[PDB]
């Protein structure tokens, strides 16, 4: 009705690689990043506590907390993985946070190799009635309130 | 390529 309020917030998730002209001692082949940021006039640092990458095993402190922007993490590695990377909101209720399940790919689908790619997601957040002091941080955000 |  007039009384209940729905709020909707754009993040994107996205990563670049390149192919080393020089493996490393470790035989590491590539050097990556993977970024979490908010769209055109959007800062999401207003209603995000924080962004966790969690990295394979294999790497040193897997576990990367970003608490301001850029949100994001550079690595060299030799192989793609899926990687959570939860985005902690600066919310006192639930949901507490939100969760996805990144492809950090080094290579395309096609067969063959290339020496470097990057990609983009886009992902929609929607809260319904959220609480007075965390709707305020959505939209400060640049996020829209949905009008019926 | 090499996943993990």
């Amino acid at each position: 009705m007039d009384n209940q309020c729905t709020v909707q917030v754009r993040l994107e998730l996205g990563h670049r690689a390149q192919l080393r002209k020089k493996p490393t001692t470790e035989g590491f082949t590539h050097d990556w990043m993977v970024f979490v940021r908010g769209p055109e006039q959007c800062d999401i640092q207003h209603f995000v506590e924080k962004v966790v990458f969690w990295l394979h095993d294999s790497f040193p402190k897997p576990r990367r907390v970003c608490k301001e922007p850029p949100y994001k993490v550079e690595e060299s590695g030799y192989a793609g993985f899926i990687m959570p990377i939860e985005v902690h909101f600066k919310n006192k209720e639930e949901p507490r946070k939100v969760c996805f399940t990144y492809d950090l790919f080094l290579n395309l689908e096609g067969n063959p190799p290339v020496n470097h790619l990057n990609h983009l997601r886009c992902e929609k957040l929607t809260f319904n009635n959220p609480t007075t002091e965390f709707r305020y941080k959505l939209l400060r955000a640049g996020g829209v309130m949905v009008m019926p | 390529a090499a996943r993990k």
